[PDB]
């Protein structure tokens, strides 16, 4: 009996990466990647968290944080046809035309 | 061909308020001795 | 007595005081 | 409020219970305080004896056996020993199917004959090899196998206490030497444990 | 051995002044 909490990431690509592996630099990189991991779903079980990500290069995440558990839902945004093209300019118009302030010949 | 870089951490030693925290309020006992020495005198 | 101050940090300031105390 | 499991001198307390009841009364059914080991412990009077009585007198040579409350962790060790008595067994009635774990049938059964056979038989045969035995155990493979459930699993499986749990690398500080601190006292209180008990 | 000291020194400290 309790509320929700709701995180949002931005560029998750930034911070998770190739666990290890890399051979760059080791820095902090892994121990990031390890303990988001270990935290999201580790011994314990927690049923009051959602997490978001966004992204733009999906193949470079890491697998063992996308297994079905942690990330399951995985969408890809496409670019929208001839009706959402309509749809969109009808509704970035629709307050132009509210105060009549848009010519008939449009 | 050589070419590389690198960055570094840095430390903070050890002092985290409790070896200095008990030092510091130990040396609140050795104010009573001289007091007591002081008055021994006078 | 067997000692009369612990070293908190490893440097001489501390050492003579012991022997001062003594 | 002082629950303990620490083993308990049988032939000691039966020794201290007829030295402080005797020269007394004792019917079927009493319930009483003796105080060993500096511990109060409520006895409750099951049976006395060889004909059945209800009354009895408690003398020096008279013996005393105590028998465990239901679910309770007192740790009763000796000859002196009644009834179904259960606290140091590798073998409880744990069941491998209850926890809904998958087919990992092999593996369970490697782990048991590779891990707790040696704790199994009885401190003689051990001795008598006078080998150690194993302190590490190790699992890989794919995600989402089951390491951590089946970790878990084993974690209730011995019949033993709670266990330790480090989440991730949260040992590493900023200030030197603490991790050296939490290791150390991650560990101490196993080794004070087995330094007070022996073997 | 600070418990020794620190309360020997008292007990001679105090004696004295008593
Ligand atoms: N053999 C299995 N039978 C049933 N559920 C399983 C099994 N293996 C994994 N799961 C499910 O996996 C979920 C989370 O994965 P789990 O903790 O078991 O993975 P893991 O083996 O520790 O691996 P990792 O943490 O590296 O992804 C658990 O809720 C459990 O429901």
């Amino acid at each position: 009996n309790s509320g929700l909490h709701i995180i949002i990431f931005d560029e998750i690509d930034a911070i998770c990466k190739q666990r290890g592996s890399m051979a760059g630099s080791t820095g902090v990189h892994d121990t990031v990647v390890n303990q988001l991991l270990s935290k999201i779903d580790g011994v314990e079980q927690l049923n009051n968290i959602l997490v978001i990500g966004m992204t733009n290069r999906p193949d470079l995440i890491d697998e063992a944080l996308l297994r079905p558990g942690r990330l399951e839902v995985k969408m890809e945004i496409g670019l929208p046809d001839e009706k959402g093209r309509l749809q969109i300019l009808h509704i970035h118009t629709a307050r132009m035309r509210g105060h009549q302030l848009l010519s008939a010949d449009v | 061909n050589p070419a590389i870089f690198a960055s570094g951490i840095i430390m903070d030693s050890s002092i985290s308020k409790q070896a200095l925290s008990e030092i510091e309020t130990r040396h609140s006992e050795i104010i009573k001795l001289e007091n007591s020495i002081r008055e021994l005198h006078d | 007595s067997g000692g009369f101050i612990r070293r908190v940090t490893n440097d001489a300031r501390e050492n003579e005081m012991d022997e001062n105390l003594e | 409020k002082n629950i303990d499991s620490n083993p308990y001198d049988t032939d000691k307390m039966a020794a201290e219970f007829i030295q402080q009841f005797n020269n007394q009364a004792f019917s079927v059914g009493q319930q009483l305080v003796f105080s060993f080991n500096d511990k109060l412990f409520g006895l409750l009077v099951k049976d006395i004896e060889r004909q059945k009585i209800e009354v009895g007198l408690v003398v020096g040579n008279s013996q005393v056996a105590f028998e465990k409350a239901e679910n309770s962790s007192l740790n009763l060790i000796g000859k002196a020993k009644t009834k179904e008595n259960r606290q140091s067994i590798i073998n409880p009635d744990w069941n491998f199917e209850k926890m809904g774990i998958g087919g990992l049938d092999k593996e369970f059964s490697d782990i048991f004959r590779r891990a707790f056979a040696s704790r199994v038989f009885p401190p003689e045969i051990v001795e008598q090899m006078g080998c150690k035995h194993v302190k590490g155990i190790l699992l890989y493979g794919p995600p989402g196998c089951g390491k951590t459930l089946l970790a878990r699993q084993i974690g209730k499986m011995l019949n033993a206490r709670e266990p330790k749990v480090v989440n991730g690398p949260e040992i590493l500080n900023k200030y030197v030497g603490e991790s050296e601190a939490n290791i150390r006292k991650l560990f101490a209180d196993a080794e004070e444990e087995q330094r007070r008990l022996g073997a």
